[PDB]
C-alpha cells in the first residue's frame, strides 16, 4: 500500500463543515484514524467525538496526526494547504473543486520545497482498502488486494474499482490525484510508490484529456515501471479547447487529446483499455 | 471564461499597456460617430465574437468612410459571426470595436499560460505573428521563445529583454517589449487568467509596439476574487445552456451526436461518452451530474439535454454520489414524466439499492431500461437510436 | 529612515486599518480647533517626534478642553522634547497630534521586522502591549508569538489567526486582529518598510482593535521606489550632520567622545573608532569616507566632524580607497588649511605612495602627523587630546 | 583555496558601467579569467578586449562562465542576479552597496533553492592570492598563503590581509560576505569552506555589530570547525539601533553588540583580539 495505512492519524480541515462532517463520519465508521479536526473559530470543542482545533498546529501538538484531510471552500484553500504544511502535516488530502490555478501553482512550489506531498485538490481522496479510507470514495465496492490504482477523476476509479474487486485481484491504494491542471501529485510520483510498494502487483493508471501528465507517465513508465501497468484514458471524443467538467480536462492549444495519451502509454508497453469496462479484463490477462 | 478582445484592450489600457485607440459600438449610429472621434480613416471595424479567425470570416474590415463602417455594422449587428473557431451556429456580434487604423511594420506574438508540464505561467513570443501560434510551434519551433514566471520573484524585467532580445528587438523596442511583458505577467497573476494572447503584437512603422488584437481568458475558478472581471462575461458567446446547467451544478458541453448522456463525474461523463462511440454510437453531449442526482436536479439534465433535438436517446449513467440508486431512478422516473421525455432512456446505475432502482425503473412503465452493466448500457442506447 | 506616529497612522488608515481620529497640527490654533472636528473630549495630545518614550516625557497627554490642548501645543511647537530614546538635545516638535481618547480594555503589542536569523519579515504578536517589546522578551519569552512571512506566497491569513489565537482573541477580534496582520504585512512588503510596531494595538471597552500608536521605519535602500515614503522624511528629527555628511557620500554618527575620527570603510571606522576606545581615547564620532577621499570630500568630512566643539583631535585612518595616499594627503592638508582646522590631526595612510603621502604631511608643517600604523596612530591621537 | 582559482572563468554583469570597467580591468590585470561581460543593449560588441552581451544566457552559452561578478546599480540588482541564477551561474559575487533589504530576503531564498552560491551584496568581492581576483580589493596587498579569511567589511579585510601578508603567512582566499543584513552566505557558509580546504591552516574571521551571524557561526566553529580561528568584531563602541554606515551595521532592538559577539565566539574557542592591529599576532600564536 502507499501513502496511507492502518496507522496514519488524519485531521479534518474544515472538520465542522457539511462535507468535514459527512466524510469524517464515513472515514470514522471505516475505521480511518481520525484524530481530530480544525476550524477557525470552534477549537476546543468536540465534534464526531473528537477535538476541533482553531488551527492545524494546534491539532498537530494534541494528536500528533502526520494527515490531514481538507473540505476547506475554494476560496480559503490556498490558506489551509500552507497552512497544514506549515504545521508540520506530512501528507494533504485535498477534496476542494474550485481552488484557482494560479493558488495551486504557488501550492505546488510550497509543497515540492517543503517536502510535503498533497493528493488533490479535487480529489476524491486515497483509500488503502481494509486499512485506511480519507476522501469521499465509497469504501464498500472496495476490496483489500493488489492492484494500485491512480486517476485523474473520482467516478472512474470507482469503475475501476469494481472491475479490480470483482475479478478479486482488490486494490492495494487508490489515489484520486484529482482533476485539476496543477495537482499537488501527478502520475508519475504515484507511479514511483506503486512500483516500490510490495503489495502493489499491478497498477491501473486513468487519465483523461488536457496536459502532458500522462504522455510523461508512460515514459516514466517504460523507464522505470518493471510492474504490469494497465492505462486508460477519458474523452476520446471531447472537443478541444472546451473544459470537460474538470478545470483540468481541457485540450489547450492542440496538445493533450486522449488518443495522443493512449498512443504514448502503448508505445511505452502500458497495457491500454478503450473501454472503461474492459480495466478488469486487462489486468487479468498481465497478471 | 473569455473576454471580448474590446475588454482585452480596455483591461491593457488601464494597465499603461498599448493598443489602438478604439470604441465598442452597440449601434451602426455609435459606430459611425466613433470615426471622428478616432479621427482620419482608414478605421479598422472589427466584430466583437469570443472566437478567433474573425479575418477570414468577414468580421473585420478597413473602411475609410464613415458610412462604411455604419454599413459594416449594420451588417453585423444582431448578425451571428460564424468562424473556424466556433460551431455552424456563429456568436452573436453585439459590438463593434472601430479603431484607429495602424502602419503595420512587423507583426510579433506575445501570449502566456499556465503551462502544466512545467507548472509555471509561461509568456511566449515569436517574431513570427499574424500565424496561429500552433501551426508555427509545429513547424518553427526554434522560432518561439519561453520564460516562466518564478512564482518566488514575480515577473522579472530580464525576462522581459530575454524575449525581446530573441525576437531581435533593439533599442527602444526592447524597453517597450519590457514593459509590455512586465504589464501583461502583472495583469496574468492580479486578474488570474488563464490565457493571454497578443497575435498581433505589432511593431508600428512609426517604430512602437502595440497590441493589435488581445485574447484574454480569466481562470474561472478565480472570478470569485475578480470582481471586474466577473461582471465581463458576456454569456451571449456561449451556448447559454451551459450557464443554465452550471447554475443547476451540471456541467453541460454540446455535442455533434444523437446519444445524451447524463452521467455522474467528469471521467466517468467522458468515459461514458467514449464507451458510446466505441460501440457505434454518437454522443450527443457531455452532461456531468456531479451534484447529488436529486429529482429536480436530473429533471434539469433532462431539459437542458433534450433541448437538442438531435438527441433520439438519453444514456443515464450514475455510479455511486450521495443519492440511494432507488431515489436516483424515482427522480429519473419523474423526470421522465415531468418533462416529457419521448425518448427512450437507458439507465446504468451502480451502488446502493442499484438493482432495486432498476426494477423501478422496470417497473414504472415508462421508455426507460435499467440496463446490467456499463458495455450492456451503451450497445443498449446505441440500439435505442437504431433507425432514429 | 522612521517615519512620525501620524504618518505611520495616516499610513494605516490608507491601508484600510483602525487608528484613533486625529490630526496632525502645526499650530496651538489648529490644535485647538481639531478638538472641535475630533468631537468631545477628553482629548488625546501628542508630540509628534521620531523617538519613543514621549509620555514619559511629558510629550502625550489626555487633556479636557481646548484651551489645554492650546496650551500643550504652546508649549511644546518649537521646542524640542527630550526622551529615554533620543540624546540630551531631543528632538523638535512641530506636530501635535491630536487626537479622540480611546476607550482602552486591553494593550497588545503587534510589530514586525526584518529578522535576520530566519531571513524572513516577522511579524510579532504579545499580550503585554504597552511595555517595551524587548523587556517582554527578556523575561516573559512564552509570550512572544512569532510568525515568519513566506516570500513564496506572501502573508496568509492563517497566520494572522495563529497569532490572534495564541493571544486568545475571539470572536470578531480575531477576523480584525487577521486583517490587521494581513494589512501590516502587506505595508511591510509594498512599502519596503524595514519595521512596524504598534505598541499598543488596543482592544478597546467597545471590543474593537485600533493602533494606538504607529511606529514604522522605512528601508533607505529602498526609498528609490517609495516616492510617498521618501516626501515624509522629517529631517528634523535627525542631526543635520547626518544628512549633510550623506549628501557628501559619507556616512557620519556622532558620538560622546572628543577624537573625530575619519575613516573609509564602515568597518574600518568602526575598528578605528574600537582602537581609539582601546588606547584609552574617547570617539567622537563615526565617519565613514567610502566616497572616495577627495579632496573636497575630505574638506567635507573635517567640517562636519569639526562641527562638534567637543573635537579635540581628528584620528584619519585611511586604508585603500581609489585616491592615492599623496593625493589623500594633499586633501588632507588642503582640508586643514582651508577648514582651518584648528586641532591636532594624526594620519594612518595605507596603500599605494603611503610614505609619500605621509612625507607630504610632515612637511607641511600644519599640525598634522603621520602615523606609523594604526596602533600607533591611535596612541598618537589619544595622547594629542591629551590634557585638552 | 575556495570558491574561486586560477581556472574560474567570471563574466561581468553592469560590465561596460564605470566601475564594472574599472575592476573588470583591475580583475584581467591580475590573471582573473574575466571572459566577458552582460549590459543589456550592448551585446555583440567588445570592452576591455572581451565580448560584451545583452544577457547573462547569451555570455554563459558563449564563454561557458560559472561566475559572474555584478557592479550593477542596487534598483537593477535584483534583476540582474535572478537573472544570473536563471542563466546557470553558480557564483555570483556581488558588489553592489543599497540593494533593498526585502529583494535580498528573495533573492537569498532563490539563491538557497537553485543552489547558486552569492557572496555579497554590499561586498568587496572575493580573490584567492596569486590566482584569481574578482572584487575591488587591492591585489597586490595579498600573498599566496594558508590564511582564510572571511568578513562583513571590505577595509577591516584588508587590515588583516596587510597583517597575514606581513607575517607571512600570506592568504588562502579572502571573502567579503559583505555588510548587508541579509547576505547572499553567512559565516557559517564560507566557515565550512575553509574547514573543507586543505590549503587553508587558519581562518579570520571579521564581523561587527547587527544581526546574529557571529554568534551562530561561534556555535557552528566550536562543534565544525577544528582549524584555529582569530576573530575580529567591530563595533564594541557603536551605539544601539543607529546604522553604522552598512545597513547591516545596526544593533536592532538591543540585540547584537561587538561584546556579544566577542564572548560568543570566546567561548566557542575563537582566538578573540580585541584591537584589530593584532590579528596577525594572534594568528601567530595559534600558528
Ligand atoms: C470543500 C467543499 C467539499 C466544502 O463544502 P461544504 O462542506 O458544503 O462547505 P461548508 O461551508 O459547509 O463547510 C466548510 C467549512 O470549512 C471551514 N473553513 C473555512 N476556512 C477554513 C480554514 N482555513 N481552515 C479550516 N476550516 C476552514 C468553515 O468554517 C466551514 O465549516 P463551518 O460550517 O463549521 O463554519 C466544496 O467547497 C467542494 O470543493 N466540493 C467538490 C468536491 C469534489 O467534487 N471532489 C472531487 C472528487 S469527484
Ligand atoms: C554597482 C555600483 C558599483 C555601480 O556604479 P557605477 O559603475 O558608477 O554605475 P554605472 O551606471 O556607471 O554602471 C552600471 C552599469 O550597469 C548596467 N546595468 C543596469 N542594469 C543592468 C542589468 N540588469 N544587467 C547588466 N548590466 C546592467 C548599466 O547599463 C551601466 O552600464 P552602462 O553605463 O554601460 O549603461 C554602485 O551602484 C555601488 O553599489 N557601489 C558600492 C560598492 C561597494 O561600496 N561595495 C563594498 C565593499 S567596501
Amino acid at each position: 500500500s502507499i501513502l496511507i495505512d492502518k496507522n496514519t492519524k488524519v485531521i479534518c480541515q474544515g472538520f465542522t463543515g457539511s462535507q468535514g462532517t459527512f466524510h469524517s463520519e464515513q472515514a470514522i465508521a471505516y475505521g480511518t484514524k481520525m484524530v481530530g479536526g480544525v476550524t477557525p473559530g470552534k477549537g476546543g470543542t468536540t465534534h464526531l467525538g473528537l477535538p476541533v482545533f482553531n488551527t492545524v498546529r494546534e491539532a498537530v501538538a494534541a494528536t500528533g496526526a502526520t494527515a490531514s484531510v481538507i473540505y476547506v471552500p475554494a476560496p480559503f484553500c490556498k490558506d489551509s494547504i500552507l497552512e497544514a504544511i506549515d504545521a508540520g502535516i506530512k501528507l494533504i488530502i485535498t477534496i476542494t473543486e474550485g481552488i484557482p490555478t494560479l493558488d495551486m501553482l504557488t501550492v505546488k512550489v510550497k509543497l515540492d520545497e517543503a517536502g510535503v506531498r498533497m493528493i488533490g485538490p479535487n480529489s476524491p481522496g486515497v483509500i488503502t482498502p481494509g486499512e485506511c479510507k480519507i476522501g469521499i470514495q465509497p469504501g464498500h465496492i472496495h476490496k483489500p488486494g493488489k492492484v494500485g490504482i491512480v486517476s485523474r477523476s473520482g467516478t472512474l476509479t470507482y469503475e475501476a474499482v469494481k472491475q479490480t474487486t470483482d475479478y478479486g485481484f482488490g486494490q492495494s491504494t487508490c489515489v484520486g490525484i484529482g482533476g485539476d491542471p496543477i495537482p499537488g501529485s501527478n502520475f508519475i510520483d504515484i507511479l514511483e510508490m506503486f512500483e516500490k510498494d510490495p503489495q502493489t502487483e499491478a497498477i491501473v493508471m486513468i487519465g483523461e484529456i488536457g496536459g502532458s501528465a500522462e504522455e510523461e507517465a508512460a515514459a516514466y513508465i517504460k523507464e522505470h515501471v518493471t510492474k504490469p501497468v494497465v492505462g486508460y484514458i477519458a474523452g476520446v471524443t471531447a472537443p478541444k479547447g472546451k473544459r470537460m467538467g474538470h478545470a483540468g480536462a481541457i485540450i489547450a492549444g492542440g496538445k493533450g487529446t486522449a488518443d495522443e495519451k493512449f498512443a504514448a502509454l502503448e508505445a511505452a508497453g502500458v497495457k491500454t483499455v478503450r473501454s472503461l469496462a474492459d480495466i478488469g479484463e486487462a489486468l487479468k490477462t498481465v497478471l | 471564461m473569455n473576454l471580448h478582445e474590446y475588454q482585452a484592450k480596455q483591461l491593457f489600457a488601464r494597465y499603461g499597456l498599448p493598443a489602438p485607440v478604439g470604441y465598442a459600438c452597440t449601434t451602426p449610429r455609435e459606430a459611425e460617430e466613433a470615426a471622428s472621434k478616432i479621427g482620419a480613416g482608414p478605421w479598422v471595424v472589427k466584430c466583437q465574437v469570443h472566437a478567433g479567425g474573425r479575418g477570414k470570416a468577414g468580421g473585420v474590415k478597413v473602411v475609410n468612410s464613415k458610412e462604411d463602417i455604419r454599413a459594416f455594422a449594420e451588417n453585423w449587428l444582431g448578425k451571428r459571426l460564424v468562424t473556424y473557431q466556433t460551431d455552424a451556429n456563429g456568436q452573436p456580434v453585439n459590438q463593434i470595436l472601430v479603431e484607429a487604423a495602424t502602419d503595420i511594420a512587423k507583426e510579433l506574438y506575445l501570449g502566456a499560460v499556465v503551462d502544466r508540464s512545467s507548472r509555471r505561467v509561461v509568456f511566449m513570443a515569436s517574431t513570427e505573428g499574424g500565424v496561429e501560434i500552433e501551426k508555427v510551434a509545429e513547424e518553427t519551433p526554434h522560432l518561439i521563445h519561453k520564460v516562466a514566471l518564478d512564482p518566488l520573484t514575480g515577473p522579472m524585467p530580464y525576462q522581459g529583454r530575454e524575449l525581446a532580445f530573441k525576437l531581435g528587438l533593439e533599442g527602444k523596442l526592447v524597453q517597450q517589449f519590457t514593459k509590455i511583458f512586465m504589464g501583461l505577467a502583472t495583469i496574468f497573476l492580479e486578474r488570474d487568467l488563464a490565457l493571454i494572447e497578443i497575435n498581433p503584437l505589432v511593431i508600428t512603422k512609426q517604430g512602437d509596439l502595440i497590441c493589435l488584437d488581445g485574447k484574454l481568458g480569466a481562470d474561472g475558478n478565480a472570478l470569485f476574487r475578480q470582481p471586474d472581471l466577473r461582471e465581463m462575461r458576456d454569456q451571449s458567446q456561449e451556448d447559454p445552456r451551459e450557464a443554465q446547467a452550471a447554475q443547476w451544478e451540471l456541467n453541460y458541453v454540446a455535442l455533434d451526436g444523437n446519444i445524451g448522456c447524463m452521467v455522474n463525474g467528469a471521467g466517468l461523463a467522458m468515459g461514458t461518452m467514449d464507451i458510446v462511440k466505441l460501440h457505434g454510437g454518437e454522443p450527443a453531449n457531455f452532461l456531468d451530474v456531479g451534484g447529488g442526482a436529486t429529482k429536480e436536479r436530473v429533471t434539469e439534465a433532462f431539459k437542458i439535454i433534450l433541448s437538442d433535438d438531435k438527441v433520439k436517446a438519453v444514456l443515464v449513467n450514475i455510479f455511486g454520489g450521495i443519492v440511494r440508486c432507488d431515489l436516483i431512478a424515482d427522480g429519473i422516473i419523474g423526470a421522465v414524466a415531468e418533462v416529457g421525455v419521448n425518448v427512450p432512456v437507458v439507465v446504468r446505475l451502480e451502488g446502493n439499492n442499484a438493482e432495486l432502482g432498476a426494477k423501478k425503473l422496470a417497473d414504472s412503465g415508462l421508455n426507460i431500461i435499467a440496463a446490467k452493466g456499463l458495455t450492456d448500457a451503451a450497445q443498449q442506447v446505441v440500439a435505442a437510436v437504431e433507425g432514429k
